């Protein structure tokens, strides 16, 4: 037998050591990590939370994330156990930053300097701007809509169809949550649990991390980070920014370096909150490394941490959106 | 009401050739078709119902097919070539209408 | 493994038309498509069309739109192409292949000299 | 004893080597697939998911699907499990598509190219057009009209009796669901299971297939297909094109030509999404085969697929109506 | 021990091979139908589905329906297990028909003719016509009234008694369903169970036959019959014309004869719609029988089938009305 | 429509060095190439399809490789040096667009 004391399906020391799942002949069933037969077929080593039930805090477990036994609209960014699977919702509209500091000086200043006269205001409310619901998150929301009826607002997905059919301060009211039934495939929405009970955990046990190198959109993940604080953040496993980007924004290295469509991890710029430059600057001085592209293997994330990474080709605003970029590339 | 024809209506002398005696409807028959064996002047009795199936009380030698229009009767191996005439049957509407045929 | 049998030889009278023909017996005829295609001086290898033997539908190239017209015959498992308004420009050897061009024919190497 | 992980009341080593229903004396009971006995009856050979309890996603069960332990009124098609059984509703009006790009080139290039500058836009919202609801799918709506009382919506029937009695966006807003009792043959709706709860599932879990072959009328029928990325979705037999069509469509191939009321299969023709043409494009270069008519069985099916399949013969529009054909056609 | 795999009280075995109710003394228990002593009583030999707990679908089982554990006001006819229980409720006026096509040709075509030009519309919605609500059916509606409050509308009976007190499209909005107790005689009336949700049940697994032999009046009667293509309707027993017309109408032959109340059964007209028309005449076509008034002991019959039975001498419109008749009847 | 051409038609004199034959065509091909070999006027058939695989027909030594626009077919020890045409051809849209190189 196996302890599981987070009681998740998952045994803990499969939790810790790292698990992946594999199907035989289209049955699927869980087994240990095993190098030299599960690395060649692409299968990903999963690494949770032992005595937590979701390691995320959302509202799917381990093994719905893993096994698949989720709601099939989930986004698979999502079905990472250490990533969190929570709805976004907004409204030339186009998404939008609270405040942005970095701009001032010059673009390549975060190779040699981190933080200091750099940083970016974030807020988890939802903000937008003008001059149509829009799910940008991982989740669906179902029964309720925002303020700023049984069809659900897929993620990636418009409230209304596309044949269908300055500033918009969203709140985050969402819906319900449809968790998976165990007894049978069927998908139920239960009435008491809410979002809005859900999304305050995510966003106290996650580093949140923000991304705009597809169509120049900010995409909003949250990575579960450990907090050294709290006793229970720290079963979670440990997460470097490397992973983190694999994982999430799905980063992929053939030789070592981190590539996104082409394009390398050094042609992006890196933003960081008060507590996260403090944070970060204290980790590159234990490491003796004030580089922080070339260390990405080596650096911790932490609860309560935010991570702004934008293009750097592209010229931002206060508001971050490429508004202009350089000569050379506009013309070519 | 449903006239009944048949492609072929005399069998030109075909010494070990392929056979078939078809049957072309007016309209398109829900296959109920029957056929009617009779020797000389004698013996007049049927062989096939619904197209397909024997009357029970006859050798497997007689096989009919066919479907929609056109359905055809083969023989496997033919033991004798003497004047009979053969009759086409449908079955689908009022009046019963019949065909014509030689063979054996 | 797959070989095309042809005449050795043909004899015809000047500036008559000649039809070339390729044996299929490498595989089933009716269930993979024919290609066609003709190797020309100072322009490479240019694609002519192909024929679907089942059903008969074929695409043509632009070149090609009425240059020749495909067809073939299921009695003797063979398709055959009709060249109009034959000229000199249209001196060119053509290999017939089977679908994704896996297969390719013996063509004749003409020489006048 | 059997595992039977799913809990679905079909053993799952049955579910994957194949199944079937037969009768000895008034009494039904599974058997495995056993060749020259099964066959010779017309007994279909019945493959499912072992890990899940319905592998449409639907709220039917396979076991319910297959038995007949289901509610009389779902539609024949739908009692294979590989089929969904889902609602479709409507409104000298008739089905439409949302748009189309295929028709500009060549009737016949679908058998030498397949994609590229050919597609056809898919929106699962339900749409109509005009110049009396209609249930064209193969479950029942039974207490919920939708949005464009206790008598329901039967498929392949009108909401008012015959006898009784440009665009029509209509929305997706169904009942209940009539689950079948276990525990004796009656049949209750439950109250808090809803169909919009249900349909999601269904749209990510299967291929959406169209056809018009009888009556030039658009049916919408989807076939559960395996996802590579969900692991759960893997658990799926393996469908290939053909099986698919046989299993939804009716069509059957006596001597392995696929034919449909005499119809030949190549006389239609298929068209593919953006996505959809990219995957068959890939598998038909992987196979050395441009043509995909005569491949048509080692053709596999994956999740997040649309396939629109019209007849050559009839010329087609934007809103996908056979406004016109050729003159041979037309004149006899 | 019996397996009894429906659950409906009543061993398999005896359900497949014939059971009867008798009395020893005052008391009642199930016997399997031994000749020579059963059927000198009078006891009627009972057939019942093994897989199905009602075989009917009606809400009633088969043990309730033949024991008498049933709600009194449920009509004698529909206590056979294969006879449908449910209401029909309608308002000179009298009982109508949706359409008829038959009563061109001559009245004895049927003899040696079987559908072609003659057919008839049938419409499972409720119609009347004119020149006080009855319940024609064999089950009673307790708390809801129809569309065209604690007293019920019993079968055979006006919703206001006698002493108290041009189409009428009556809609099929019935009440509650009266549920016989297991564990005392009380009888209770489920609010959550409706007669919305079974009504559509019974309409798909049974055969509707229409018979006017008394007093010119439709009297709309259901027969489960086996459908072939589901596996669950396989499991009900064999049902034949002359059998169900038996049991359902009170046909009774004393020397191989069909009577009712003196009348021969080839006094009767027989009329199908297109469907039945079809299976009718391929079963006689198959059994070598063009007349089919003698080979109703050897006429199966299936789900989905619609039969309606008629008098000779009595000239029909196209509402079924017995507007007028020949001279000699009339005369005398 | 999509015109293909090639980096190096014509490959120079060089003993023990990196050979690569490549592709460049008019757009993007999403690895639809397909490489031809041929010995003196016979044995004319494809090895590589999909820019990747092999015919399952021919040895390994094969192999190429590529990603985007431009697409190398590599030889790891070359065995002889003839006349010998090659060819090049695409598959992403009609019509079916060849090549040309001089290996082996
Ligand atoms: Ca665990
Ligand atoms: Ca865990
Ligand atoms: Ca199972
Ligand atoms: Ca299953
Ligand atoms: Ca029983
Ligand atoms: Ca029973």
């Amino acid at each position: 037998t196996v302890p599981d004391r987070d009681n998740d399906g998952i045994p803990d020391s499969l939790e810790v050591e790292g698990y992946t799942v594999d199907v035989k002949n289209k049955r699927t069933f869980l087994s240990p990590w095993i190098s030299n037969i599960h690395e060649k077929k692409g299968l990903t080593k999963y690494k949770s939370s032992p005595e937590k039930w979701s390691t995320a805090s959302d509202p799917y477990s381990d093994f719905e994330k893993v096994t698949g036994r989720i709601d099939k609209n989930v986004s698979p960014e999502a079905r990472h156990p250490l990533v969190a699977a929570y709805p976004i919702v907004h409204v030339s509209t186009s998404r939008t930053h609270t405040s942005e500091v970095h701009g001032n000086a010059e673009v390549h200043a975060s190779f040699f300097d981190i933080g200091g006269s750099v940083s970016a205001g974030f807020s988890n409310s939802n903000s937008s701007t003008v001059a149509r619901y829009v799910n940008t998150g991982t989740a669906p929301i179902y029964n309720v809509l925002p303020t700023t009826l049984s069809q659900i607002l897929a993620p990636n997905n418009y409230y209304p169809s596309k044949n269908l059919a300055l500033r918009l301060d969203t709140d985050q009211v969402y819906g319900n949550i449809a968790t998976y039934n165990f007894e049978n495939g069927r998908v139920r929405v239960d009435t008491g649990s809410n979002w809005s009970e859900v999304l305050p955990q995510i966003q106290e046990t996650t580093a949140r991390i923000i991304f705009n190198g597809k169509d120049l959109n900010l995409v909003e993940r949250r990575i579960a980070a450990v907090n050294p604080s709290d006793p229970l953040e720290t079963t979670k496993p440990d997460m470097t920014l490397k992973e983190a980007l694999k994982i999430a924004f799905g980063f992929n290295e053939p030789n070592g370096n981190l590539q996104y469509q082409g394009k390398d991890i050094t042609e992006f710029d890196f933003n960081f909150d008060q507590q996260t430059s403090q944070n970060i600057k204290n980790q590159l001085a234990e490491l003796n490394a004030t580089n922080i592209y070339t260390v990405l293997d080596k650096i911790k994330l932490n609860a309560k941490m935010n991570i702004l990474i934008r293009d750097k080709r592209f010229h931002y605003d206060r508001n971050n959106i490429a508004v202009g970029a350089d000569e050379s590339v506009v013309k070519e | 009401a449903a006239a009944a024809a048949a492609a072929a209506a005399a069998a030109a002398a075909a010494a070990a050739a392929a056979a078939a005696i078809s049957c072309r409807a007016s309209q398109d028959i829900s296959n109920y078709l029957n056929w009617y064996a009779a020797a000389a002047a004698a013996a007049a009795a049927l062989l096939i119902y619904y197209t397909s199936r024997l009357h029970s009380e006859v050798p497997s030698r007689f096989s009919g097919s066919g479907s929609g229009t056109d359905y055809s009767l083969t023989i496997a191996a033919a033991a004798a070539a003497a004047a009979a005439a053969a009759f086409c049957q449908q079955g689908k509407t009022l009046p019963w209408t019949f065909g014509g045929g030689t063979k054996l | 493994a797959a070989a095309a049998a042809a005449a050795a030889a043909a004899a015809a009278a000047a500036a008559a038309a000649a039809a070339a023909a390729a044996k299929a017996s490498g595989y089933i005829f009716t269930n993979y498509n024919m290609h066609w295609v003709a190797a020309a001086a100072a322009a490479a290898a240019e694609w002519i069309g192909a024929i679907y033997p089942r059903t008969g539908d074929t695409s043509y190239n632009q070149k090609f739109k009425g240059k020749a017209t495909l067809t073939a015959d299921k009695s003797s498992s063979t398709a055959y192409a009709a060249a109009a308004a034959a000229a000199a420009a249209a001196a060119a050897a053509a290999a017939c292949a089977r679908d994704g061009f896996a297969y390719w024919a013996a063509a004749a190497a003409a020489a006048a000299a």
